[PDB]
RNA sequence: GCAGGCGCGCAAAUUACCCAAUCCUAAUUCAGGGAGGUAGUGACAAUAAAUAACGAUACAGGGCCCAUUCGGGUCUUGUAAUUGGAAUGAGUACAAUGUAAAUACCUUAACGAGGAACAAUUGGAGGGCAAGUCUGGUGCCAG
């Protein structure tokens, strides 16, 4: 489907910050 | 005071063993101590205490009567002939023990199997 | 290697564990035949598990029709005998009213034959006749009026036939296989096509035929004489409802 | 096509900055309103925080998470044009914030 | 010297409104809005409680004269 | 369990807070429960109605049906007829239940008290203990509710407040 | 880290990077191990491992399995939700079991860290 | 006791739904289909093109009440002969009457849709 | 393949026990079997129950509830933690059964209730209050 797939990609969403 | 009672005695020579179901009446008691009524069921039967044996046990909802099954049968020696260890080891008549549990034996194998040889070694 | 969609007429339940015994290879096959330790265990409950089924066979103890065949997974199945010295007792093992296999109590004198329907027939190497029936008796030197689809009685203590049963009009027939299971009697007509779906046709007391391929049916015997004490009263299954009927009646 | 943005319910943005932090009216419309940075697009959208009192917690760039709106009536003070409120700040709920159960990390 | 941690940092149900003993058993509300239900139409109908308990000594709460509480047919 | 078709009716709402006080139950669920068996066994029982009379599937399954209902006893014997299965309703099966029954049998005085010292496992029906309201005691066990033997309404050792008091009016 | 300092724990808890965080499950948690999470919490997360010593509750593991599900509940409700924790033991001469110790070393072996913006 | 009227027996035959089998499977009960002799009236005024709905409310399995009104309005002798009452079960399939009946309070009325009855306001219909 | 993990800086069964059962394999009753069985975790579904029950007394009647329009009906209404003994299981645990051993269920000594604090949550609908704040303007208002 893409009912479970496009609400979990969002966990790869954050704020751009380096390391 | 507790009454037990056995129901559907079949004979069983195939085994020279009596089978049955037993039903335990305890009014008050809680449980009826296994060793006990095995005991109280040798009395009741021929012999031997070592030679009968019970083991299917449960305790009906509400108390007061609990319900298994039990073996009865003569001659001690093949007892130990014909009944499987771990109810020999519950009652006091074998014993039977290791240490490895399964990965410490497992591992025990498999480095036997890596080492091929017997005892040999130099410096 | 496995199990578990075993013939549902072993009084097999599904919360045993998962798998079922797989039969060894044997006499007959595999969905009409059933395994010692199936019998043991769980028809007339003389054992408990399989640990104890091992040893009521290795003690020398049972006799599969004259011999110890220590085996759990044997597929003794239909018309053999299980003789045990204890408990007194012989099985001859049938089908029965709804098609699961009927165990007998039979005496010594009917425990010491069998019978067999051939399977075929031919002539072996040097000369030699050449029977084989259901259970592979492979067996030489019959009486030469020889048919197929034919019964001869095994004399089960040393190996040979001791009587010989020929397949006519009027002389009994009984049902081993498809819907009509375990069922006697014989007595219509012998109707015979080619390509099979032929059957000796079966009586009943308000004449009810059932025809079947003739694989399946073999000989017992003849009126007033079977060679097989029947079970459970000359099993013919007439109606739950006429069964109800006699209830009220008697 | 399923959804005010793309097709997810909920969606990952960037705090840019407090809108109304001026407004003199407390719990007006235009002070329970923040600037946020939809990520999956990218681009800049305007969204609402629900209890001016609990604004406070989100300040600025705290990957928050945007729901929907569903505007129920006709509220007086409510502005059109939003339709995503906030649900979640930083991985945590800050309606759990506001009920004081859980605690903002950072 | 050992501290521990009190009861609403244990729960950590901090910060609700008053609930109620009454909501705590989902039988008993049940039995006590029932309760209600009997006595509220006490007032709609006046439905029979049980007849003549004493002995008669008048209906108690008053008779009035211009007032048929009666169906018509119509 | 089974939901209803429109469950948010004002006349449901009342239906289910009428059958939940007088009868002492503990949510909507148990109304349903006994409600989903009521509705399959009165939609087994209209189709044995409109089949043909004497048709033996029709004979021996009514026989067999009401058979079970006057043995639950829902069904009074003076009415063995099918279409009386057609005229059973909700209430004669909350009825039979053992909270409701014990209750009409006495020894309980109200029916949440009924409710709660079944659950106590005070009641025994002739030898079983039971703890559960919601059972169906059948018309020839209805006469075989009293108090447990292990009980101290039955005649077992006075309970845990009773020894406590009398050991602190020992003191 | 001193157990009896805040002077020590609140720059511990700046500088740390993994804290492996010590309850006992014979007591449940304790102020001092809640204030270090606040300290943490607000200063920017490190990444936590709840590890739960003195489970010499009773013979009733029941009551030691309930204790454990309520400690893990609350520390689901307080650092991210499930959360690692590490069930330990009583020691066995001098040290603990080695089976968890060699778990959690493998955990923190493969831990992955992350940046915290000061 | 479910009380009938003409829109109802015109759409249960538009829609091939038996009345009294229809309203068993609806219902899963016994349902006694009255008629009163002023819907009858409209039945009949209906003219030549509904005389299957006359000889379908002709039925001895239908028995039908008498009406004591002048004039033949049957949604006012329905509602009036129900709030009465309340034991009647109305079945229908008028707008008006449909919001007539529930507005009143706590009857149960029925209404043909797709192919097979639906009642509304009854709660033991499972 | 099993266990555990990783590949994002944002995440979820244990690197547990055992051949005791069901079977299988083998020189073969035995040995082996991460096939398979057990336990733990598991708001993934399903089934059943508890989170209290019974009284007694004192008072308040300007009292309650149902009415879209001043209508109708009822201590047989509410509060007082005023207050009393009974009953119990969550939990605890001698034990015993259970099972390969153990846990779980059932059974059970002794414990274990009053705010039964042994402290049910999630929502939703509404008010009211200041020597208080802010904005508008035909005083004292409105938002
Ligand atoms: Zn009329």
């Amino acid at each position: 489907t893409m009912q479970r797939s496009s609400d979990v990609n969002e966990r790869k969403l954050h704020v751009p910050m380096v390391d | 005071a507790v009454t037990i009672r056995t129901r559907k005695v079949i004979s069983n020579p195939l085994l020279a063993r009596k089978q049955f179901v037993v039903d335990v009446l305890h009014p008050n008691r809680a449980n009826v101590s296994k060793d006990e009524l095995r005991e109280k069921l040798a009395e009741v039967y021929k012999a031997e205490k070592d030679a009968v044996s019970v083991f299917g046990f449960r305790t009906q909802f509400g108390g007061g009567k609990s319900v298994g099954f039990g073996l009865v049968y003569n001659s001690v020696a093949e007892a130990k002939k014909f009944e499987p260890t771990y109810r020999l080891v519950r009652y006091g008549l074998a014993e039977k023990v290791e240490k490895a549990s399964r990965q410490q034996r497992k591992q025990k194998k498999n480095r036997d199997k890596k080492i091929f040889g017997t005892g040999k070694r130099l410096a | 290697l496995k199990r578990l969609a075993a013939p549902h007429h072993w009084l097999l339940d599904k919360l045993s564990g998962c798998y079922a015994p797989r039969p060894s290879a044997g006499p007959h096959k595999l969905r009409e035949s059933l395994p010692l330790i199936v019998f043991l265990r769980n028809r007339l409950k003389y054992a408990l598990n399989g640990r104890e089924v091992k040893a009521i066979l290795m003690q020398r103890h049972v006799k599969v029709d004259g011999k110890v065949r220590t085996d759990t997974t044997y597929p003794a199945g239909f018309m053999d005998v299980i003789t045990l010295d204890a408990t007194n007792e012989n099985f001859r093992l049938v089908y029965d009213v709804k098609g699961r296999f009927a165990v007998h109590r039979i005496t010594d004198e009917e425990a010491s034959y069998k019978l067999g329907k051939v399977k075929k027939v031919q002539l072996g190497k040097k000369g030699v006749p050449y029977v084989v029936t259901h259970d592979g008796r492979t067996i030489r030197y019959p009486d030469p009026n020889i048919k197929v689809n034919d019964t001869v009685k095994i004399d089960l203590a040393s190996g040979k036939i001791t009587d010989f049963i020929k397949f006519d009009a009027g002389k009994l027939v009984y049902v081993t296989g498809g819907r009509n299971l375990g069922r006697i009697g014989t007595i219509v007509h012998k109707e015979r096509h080619d390509g099979g779906f032929d059957l000796v046709h079966i009586k009943d007391s308000l004449d009810n035929t059932f025809v079947t391929r003739l694989n399946n049916v073999f000989v017992i015997g003849e009126q007033g004489k079977p060679y097989i004490s029947l079970p459970k009263g000359k099993g013919i299954k007439l109606s739950i409802a006429e069964e109800r009927d006699r209830r009220r009646a008697q | 096509k399923s959804s005010p943005f793309g097709g997810s319910s909920h969606a990952k943005g960037i705090v840019l900055e407090k809108l109304g932090i001026e407004s003199k009216q407390p719990n007006s419309a235009i002070r329970k309103c923040v600037r946020v940075q939809l990520i999956k697009n990218g681009k800049k959208v305007t969204a609402f925080v629900p209890n001016d009192g609990c604004l406070n917690f989100v300040d600025e760039n705290d990957e928050v998470l945007l729901a929907g709106f569903g505007r129920k009536g006709k509220a007086k003070g409510d502005i059109p044009g939003v339709r995503f409120k906030v649900v979640k700040v930083s991985g945590v709920s800050l309606l759990a914030l506001w009920k004081e159960k859980k605690e903002k990390p950072r | 010297g050992k501290r521990a941690i009190n009861y609403q940092i244990l729960k950590n149900k901090g910060l609700t409104p008053k609930r109620n003993k009454d909501n705590r058993n989902s039988r008993v509300k049940k039995r006590k809005k029932y309760q209600k239900a009997q006595k509220k139409l006490k007032s709609v109908r006046a439905v029979y409680s049980g007849g003549q308990s004493g002995v008669y000594e008048g209906e108690k709460t008053g008779i009035k004269k211009g007032l048929t509480r009666s169906v018509k047919f119509k | 369990y089974s939901t209803p078709k429109r469950p948010y009716e004002s006349s449901r709402l009342d239906a289910e807070l009428k059958l939940a006080g007088e009868f002492g139950l503990k949510n909507k669920k148990e109304i349903y429960r006994i409600s989903f068996q009521l509705s399959k066994i009165r939609r087994a029982a209209r189709d044995l109605l409109t089949r043909d009379e004497k048709d033996p599937k029709r004979l021996f399954e009514g026989n067999a049906l009401i058979r079970r209902l006057v043995r639950v006893g829902v069904l009074s014997e003076d009415k063995k007829k099918l279409d009386y299965v057609l005229a059973l309703k909700v209430e004669d099966f909350l009825e039979r239940r053992l909270q409701t029954q014990v209750y009409k049998l006495g020894l309980a005085k109200s029916v949440h008290h009924a409710r709660v010292l079944i659950t106590q496992r005070h009641i025994a029906v002739g030898k079983q203990i039971v703890n559960i309201p919601s059972f169906m005691v059948r018309l020839d066990s209805e006469k075989h509710i009293d108090f447990a033997p292990t009980s101290p309404f039955g005649g077992a050792r006075p309970g845990r407040v009773a020894r406590r008091n009398a050991a602190r009016k020992a003191e | 880290c001193p157990a009896d300092d805040l002077n020590a724990m609140i720059d511990i808890a700046k500088i740390a990077d993994l804290v492996l965080l010590l309850i006992d499950g014979n007591f449940g948690f304790e102020m001092e191990t809640m204030e270090f999470l606040n300290i943490a919490q607000h200063h920017g997360m490190p990444r936590v491992l709840g590890v739960a010593t003195h489970l010499d509750l009773f013979k009733s593991q029941s009551t030691l399995r309930a204790s454990k599900k309520r400690l893990k509940h609350r520390f689901w409700t307080e650092v991210y939700q499930g959360a690692k924790l590490f069930y330990l033991s009583g020691v066995i001469n001098g040290r603990y079991p080695d089976r968890e110790i060699l778990n959690l070393s493998r955990f923190i072996s493969v831990m992955k860290f992350r940046p915290l913006k000061w | 006791q479910v009380l009938i009227d003409t829109n109802f027996i015109n759409f249960s035959i538009q829609k091939k739904v038996d009345i009294v089998r229809g309203m068993m499977d609806c219902l899963l009960a016994k349902c006694n289909p009255l008629i009163t002799d002023c819907v009858m009236a409209e039945l009949e005024k209906l003219g030549p093109k509904y005389r299957i709905a006359l000889k379908l409310a002709r039925d001895p399995r239908i028995k039908r009440l008498s009406c004591s009104h002048k004039g033949t309005y049957a949604d006012d002798c329905l509602v009036h002969r129900v709030l009465q009452h309340k034991c009647y079960i109305v079945a229908t399939n008028d707008a008006g009457l449909k919001q007539r009946i529930r507005k009143i309070p706590g009857i149960p009325l029925m209404s043909v849709g797709g192919h097979a009855y639906v009642i509304e306001k009854l709660p033991d219909v499972f």
